[PDB]
RNA sequence: UAAUUGCGAUAACGAACGAGACCUUAACCUACUAAAUAGUGGUGCUAGCAUUUGCUGGUUAUCCACUUCUUAGAGGGACUAUCGGUUUCAAGCCGAUGGAAGUUUGAGGCAAUAACAGGUCUGUGAUGCCCUUAGACGUUCUGGGCCGCACGCGCGCUACACUGACGGAGCCAGCGAGUCUAACCUUGGCCGAGAGGUCUUGGUAAUCUUGUGAAACUCCGUCGUGCUGGGGAUAGAGCAUUGUAAUUAUUGCUCUUCAACGAGGAAUUCCUAGUAAGCGCAAGUCAUCAGCUUGCGUUGAUUACGUCCCUGCCCUUUGUACACACC
């Protein structure tokens, strides 16, 4: 019947093709990776030290999947939370720029996004056809 | 062409519209299925209409739903609303009165919103006060 | 280049001025007040007044220096501003005119109530359905007070 | 609440909304006491309690147990409601809201 | 509350005095006669003077009123 | 999922740096008892030694921990990027340091002595006493010793 | 010839009544012409304190100018386009016309 | 000389004033009218701001 | 509180021998009677989910719910 | 009755102002007029997954059609309608039904007579008198101060943690503002841990910033009753931005330091539904600086549906040695 990432949860579809990222190894994970919050709002790094950019991978191939065409300063606000600032009241606060660039630029050179006109990058046909596999797979686990 | 109609649900500022068609029974929101409506544990809020009434009802339609606008709930709310809306806008138009009279009638006994957009607006903030009733607090010495 | 708030903005601030600046000079005129219409490639300036005659003067050379005073201030090019006297009508309903009338009456050494019994007289003449005058300040005395003339009938909101 | 009637079920077989309704139907204060002036001093005089009360004061008292016993407590929020309410539809007297009745009727009947 | 002010009691009475078998016992006729043969400068102080005449109207239909 | 059944080699306190630093507790959050060593500045020195950051601190090896104490002294020899330290282009050396255990009360006692040696106003304001970062003392900071 | 007429005025009946002599003019000329688009009005608001000095109770006031902004699209030959330019001038209604 | 009104006016309160009474305090600046709060409300139905809610 | 946060042998064949005979199985369950930490008590409950003593009600973070397995 | 709002009574009759009416705003309209600056459907062109035909998208000069959603103009609609109780059986009130809406539908704006020796001469080229007027109390320049800290008060902001903190994911508003003889709101690309830098771009604006992808919230984890991964005051070092200038730290960022606080005594504030409370956002001020304010939406309870006990207000009667009037 055929099935797209729209057909499959959002958290289960982004652990499925972090993990397939992660087995194929080909992402170029820059290497100022463990050193970094991701976030000027945050106060302690990820968690989960030796992931996390095939999470922020996932989550931003399958965002520009949804969407038209996306640049770095939509993903910082995107990804930014609420800071808290001592003593005065909360804010949001973007997210880390060279994070989102550099992911945006792994993409590319795998060739799951692409530069668009009008700006920004936009999925390519390739990342089309691999993340609907991926999406398949993971409908098909549940069988 | 094909028989179809539109409707919407309102909740506070959440405007969802749902193209009800003739087809095979998928019911989609925001191009995703209904399984897949983001508050899960507010999933069968939106699982009621169809529930109400028995699926048969949605075996030979399909729905399609964009919703924007307000928050995560009241999205749910004016989803649930457009989808009844449209079902009942269906069998007025395409299907005779009394079915439409019987869906009418389950939903309204149900649930009134269902049907009949909550009227309940926010009120106007006022100038000494941080809400639209409290006040600063007052002191004297 | 400039946007539709801030241009209606300011040409609201521009009749603001230009009122003002008619009724510093023109009091002793009857100015009773100005309209403002923009044409393509002209805008008139109509003040209405009560002594026409003295606003224009001989061969309108009053007319001719306002008119360069508005020019050279607001920095229009020459023939883009046009200035015209009219006689108003009905002198009695007019608030602006007849309160112009009362100070200056007060000035040259009236009494306070001869002065607003004539105009409160004045103005129900005139058709009004009323008329109310409020003469404020030191009368007669070091200690200040308020002082009301009303004729007819007048609502408040 | 869904946590809540998922452990009430676990612990004790009964239908969870049933366990509810018990509770409240045990802890509604049946009597109560009110003030009066008493000539400058507050004095307190028995009186009855409507069922909406008996409600809505039920309510009151088992919430308000529970989220003081979650309180700085390694134990949930969802456990401690449903401890307290299992507790409450035995009327076990280890629960707040029956300890709490109990104290109001008491006190209303010293104040006959 | 619902009281009504004297303008729409009396506008009331006057339209039955010289009005009364045109106008009958019900609430969207007489707000449909009444905005053509009385000058309301506005649509609230008509319905409002209309639904008054139909309450006027059904207390003369249960015998007479004094004024 | 996975459950171990520790032997008796696990310690309950151990020692890095002069400091009695508590077993029973994970390592980051161990070692930030050590003074000058935060949240942020352990984390990335257990990453760097290659630790378990899942362990708690009292097992762990001899050598493991000596690998956590010499990357702590010599950060920047194991590649952390500097601006980390808490003591950089410092005012004598102009070399990076990141101030430990004892040294950074040291520090903090010679960078207070050089400002009231030099009369700054900065100085002069610790050796009085009050606040130093301009703010307002008419209201606050009534009982601060 | 694509013309395009827009009329921002703060008079809504004014600005309504401008509208409607230009649409029935272009329907008398017989002129295929996209109708009257009305924008959102858009509403200019200055909050002050009322007082001259500053005791009392803090009252504050709103004040408010609404902007009123229509436009019509045109297909009409540049005689027909001088005379509109040249006819419907009113008060207190700015009009301005540009071409494709 | 060259030091009389030598100190910058580019920004902050001293480089503002009211536009018909020239006070450096309480102005309204909003769609660049320029005018103070009490002159303002002197002149707002002049301008044309008006008084509905 | 002194709440063990490493295991041995007694606490694991205790756990072993007890976690059934308990109708309701949690973290805060296993932290009262079994005398362990939090993250102890997540770590056993997902091995005896594993091996299968405890039966799962609903699997929330935030909550954990077990029953025992007859 | 919210109301000197009315029914009525009646040495008064007829009126006027205030209240109400009014006006603005929020709710309804698959009814009218329309829209390439709002959308939707179809047809072109095209991508991916499937396989007859399907699903999810991209592309407006690719054209056509429509107006449900959106924006206005013009109107309609509620008048407490209908029915049932109750009341001299009048004005009205209570319940149910219908309805988008039935506490004068919600919220405002406007708002009388008489007054205070209320505030304001530091908003005003509004002002009388008094003072000063050239080593001026005019004005400008430089540097300080308005922030100075033993203490006592009033608005507030962060919290005392598991109904949580942290980390990854998920992922949704409304009100608004913006550059011309200027340099505003800034997308996108690149560099940088960050703050920020740089090259461009769109926008004088329903078009662009901007779907303002906000925060609380959800879901998976980590922690685990330890002042603890609660809290983040006070300090040290370094990097940036605004500005002629940041030293008494302008703010922003990074690492380190890690104080009180374990729910707050007498007292005392505000509040009846989309309200309180939580949560952020825009605007004002503004070169830079929000713990402030004016609005806006997001999440959304409990408990009244009363009374005159306290504190007050209105009307009537009554007492008074009060009239600057119980201070
Ligand atoms: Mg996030
Ligand atoms: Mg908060
Ligand atoms: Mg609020
Ligand atoms: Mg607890
Ligand atoms: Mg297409
Ligand atoms: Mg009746
Ligand atoms: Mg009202
Ligand atoms: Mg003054
Ligand atoms: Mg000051
Ligand atoms: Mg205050
Ligand atoms: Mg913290
Ligand atoms: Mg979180
Ligand atoms: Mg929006
Ligand atoms: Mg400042
Ligand atoms: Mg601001
Ligand atoms: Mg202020
Ligand atoms: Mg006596
Ligand atoms: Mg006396
Ligand atoms: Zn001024």
């Amino acid at each position: 019947p055929g099935v797209s990432v729209r057909d499959v949860a959002a958290q289960d579809f982004i652990n499925a093709y972090a993990s397939f990222l992660q087995r194929q190894g080909k992402l170029e994970v820059p290497g100022y990776v463990d050193i970094v919050k991701t976030s000027s709002g945050n106060e302690m790094p990820p968690q989960d030290a030796e992931g996390w950019f095939y999470k922020r991978a996932a989550s931003v191939a399958r965002h520009i999947y949804m969407r038209k065409q996306v640049g770095v300063g939509k993903l910082n606000k995107l990804y930014g939370g609420a800071k808290s600032r001592g003593v005065r009241p909360y804010k949001h606060i973007d997210a880390s720029g060279s994070i989102n660039r550099k992911v945006l630029q792994a993409l590319e050179k795998i060739g799951i996004v692409e530069i668009s006109p009008k700006g920004g990058r936009r999925i390519s046909e390739n990342g089309q056809r691999d993340l609907d596999r991926i999406a398949a797979q993971t409908l098909e686990e549940d069988e | 062409a094909v028989p179809s109609v539109q409707t919407f649900g309102k909740k506070k500022s959440a405007t969802a519209v749902a193209h009800v068609k003739a087809g095979k029974g998928l019911i989609k929101v925001n191009g995703s299925p209904i399984t897949l409506v983001e508050p899960e544990i507010l999933r069968f809020k939106v699982y009621e209409p169809l529930l109400l009434v028995g699926l048969d009802k949605f075996s030979n339609i399909d729905i399609r739903v964009r919703v924007t606008g307000g928050g995560h709930v009241s999205q749910v709310y004016a989803i649930r609303q457009a989808i009844a809306k449209g079902l009942v806008a269906y069998h007025q138009k395409y299907v005779d009165e009394q079915s439409k009279n019987e869906l009418k009638k389950a939903f309204t006994s149900y649930d009134r919103t269902l049907l009949i957009a909550d009227s309940r607006r926010p009120e106007p903030k006022k100038f000494g006060g941080k809400g639209a009733r409290s006040r600063f607090q007052k002191s004297y010495r | 280049l400039i946007s539709k708030k801030r241009k209606l903005v300011a040409d609201g601030v521009f009749y603001a001025e230009l009122n003002e600046f008619f009724t510093r000079e023109l009091a002793e005129e009857g100015y009773s007040g100005v309209e403002v219409r923009v044409t393509p490639t002209k805008t008139e300036v109509i003040i209405r007044a009560t002594r026409t005659q003295d606003v224009l003067g001989e061969n309108g050379r009053r007319i001719n220096e306002l008119t360069l005073l508005v020019q050279k201030r607001f920095k229009y090019a020459p023939g883009t501003i046009v200035l015209y006297a009219e006689r108003v009508q009905d002198r009695g309903l007019s608030a602006v005119a007849q309160a112009e009338s009362m100070k200056f009456k007060l000035l040259n050494g009236l009494a306070i109530r001869r002065a607003a019994y004539g105009v409160v007289r004045y103005v129900m003449e005139s058709g009004a359905k009323g008329c109310e005058v409020v003469v404020s300040g030191k009368l007669r005395a070091a200690r200040a007070k308020a002082m009301k003339f009303a004729d007819g009938f007048l609502i408040h909101s | 609440i869904k946590h809540t009637l998922d452990i009430i079920n676990v612990l004790t077989d009964q239908n969870p909304i049933q366990v509810v309704v018990d509770a409240i139907t045990n802890t509604g204060p049946r009597e109560d006491t009110t003030r009066v002036g008493g000539g400058g001093a507050a004095r307190r005089q028995a009186v009855d309690v409507s069922p909406l009360r008996r409600v809505n004061q039920a309510i009151a008292l088992l919430t308000i147990g529970a989220r003081e016993a979650a309180f700085r407590n390694i134990k949930t929020i969802a456990e401690t409601l449903a401890e307290e309410l299992i507790n409450a539809a035995k009327g076990s007297s280890t629960s707040y809201a029956i300890k709490k009745k109990d104290e109001l009727e008491r006190v209303a009947k010293s104040n006959r | 509350g619902r009281v009504r002010t004297k303008t729409v009691k009396r506008a009331s009475k006057a339209l039955i005095e010289r009005y009364y078998p045109k106008l009958t016992l019900d609430f969207q006729t007489n707000k449909r006669l009444c905005d053509e043969i009385a000058t309301i400068q506005s649509k609230r102080l008509r319905n409002k003077i209309a639904g008054y005449t139909t309450h006027l109207m059904k207390r003369i239909q249960k015998g007479p009123v004094r004024g | 999922s996975l459950v171990v059944q520790e032997q008796g080699s696990f310690q309950h306190i151990l020692r890095l740096l002069n400091t009695n630093v508590d077993g029973n507790i994970k390592i980051v959050y161990a070692l930030t008892t050590i003074k000058g060593v935060g949240r942020r500045y352990s984390n990335l020195v257990c990453k760097k030694a290659d630790v378990d950051l899942h362990k708690r601190a009292g097992e762990l090896t001899q050598e493991e921990l000596e690998r956590i104490v010499q990357i702590m002294q010599n950060p920047t020899h194991y590649k952390i990027p500097a601006w980390f330290l808490n003591r950089q282009n410092d005012i004598t050396d102009g070399k990076d340091y990141h101030t430990l255990a004892n040294n950074v009360e040291s520090k903090l006692r010679d960078d207070l002595e050089r400002l009231k040696k030099i009369r700054a106003h900065r100085g002069i304001r610790h050796f009085w006493g009050l606040r130093v970062r301009g703010q307002h003392t008419k209201t606050t900071g009534r009982r601060r010793a | 010839i694509k013309i395009r007429i827009t009329l921002t005025s703060t008079k809504v009946k004014q600005l309504e009544n401008v509208s409607s002599n230009i649409v029935k003019n272009a329907e008398q000329h017989n002129l295929v012409k996209k109708g009257p688009v009305r924008l959102p009005t858009k509403v200019l608001k200055i909050s002050t304190r009322k007082t001259p000095n500053g005791e009392g109770s803090k009252t504050w006031e709103t004040y408010e100018m609404r902007i009123h902004k229509r436009y019509i699209d045109l297909e009409a030959p540049v005689q027909i386009v001088k005379r509109i330019t040249q006819i419907t001038i009113e008060p207190g209604v700015d009009v301005e016309v540009v071409v494709a | 000389e060259n030091v009389w009104f030598s100190h910058p006016r580019r920004y902050g309160k001293g480089s503002r004033q009211c536009r018909v009474c020239s006070s450096h305090t309480g102005l309204i600046r909003k769609y660049g009218l320029n005018i103070c709060r009490q002159c303002f409300r002197e002149k707002a139905n002049d301008i044309g701001f008006n008084k509905f809610r | 509180a002194q709440h063990a946060v490493i295991l041995d042998q007694e606490k694991y064949d205790r756990i072993l021998k007890e976690v059934p005979t308990y109708r309701y199985v949690s973290v805060s369950v296993l932290v009262d009677r079994l005398k362990i930490g939090g993250s102890l008590a997540r770590i056993a409950l997902r091995h005896l989910e594993k091996e299968g003593i405890i039966k799962p009600i609903s699997k929330h973070s935030k909550q954990a719910i077990y029953t025992r397995a007859t």
